[PDB]
């Protein structure tokens, strides 16, 4: 409230930035889940054999 | 996974996700993390005659 | 417009319009606006900023 529009593009670029690293977090924990699917499922093949 | 070692000894393996300031997502205690960082690429420029 | 830079930028692009001494059409305190102001008039001269 009253910002002024002169700190407004600051506050977008950190808004842009904070997102961006929720992106690759989340992009992170999809990988992490990716390898433990894969983990349990060559687990599973080697209780198999 | 659990491996036993070919040298007479057994262990067990994690996979390890790092809580860092980049994806701790409202840091409890010391207000610091996602919250309070810019990283910002840039500043707010004006361009004048 | 909504303008992202090359360089992992973002920013606001505004369109200005100017309101200096010929579009303001009875400035409130000053009173020299385009109108509520004296004009010289003469053959040979121009009026500069």
């Amino acid at each position: 409230v009253g910002m002024g529009a002169a700190a407004l593009d600051a506050l977008i670029s950190g808004v842009d930035a904070a997102l961006t690293d929720m992106t690759s977090a989340a992009a992170s924990l999809g990988s992490i889940s990716s390898r433990i699917d894969l983990q349990s499922e060559f687990v599973n093949k080697l209780s198999d054999s | 996974s659990f491996v036993r070692d070919g040298s007479g000894s057994v262990a067990v393996k994690k996979v390890d996700y790092s809580l860092n300031a980049n994806s701790v997502l409202f840091d409890t205690v010391g207000d610091t993390g996602i919250l309070d960082k810019v990283y910002n690429v840039s500043q707010a420029s004006v361009t004048l005659t």
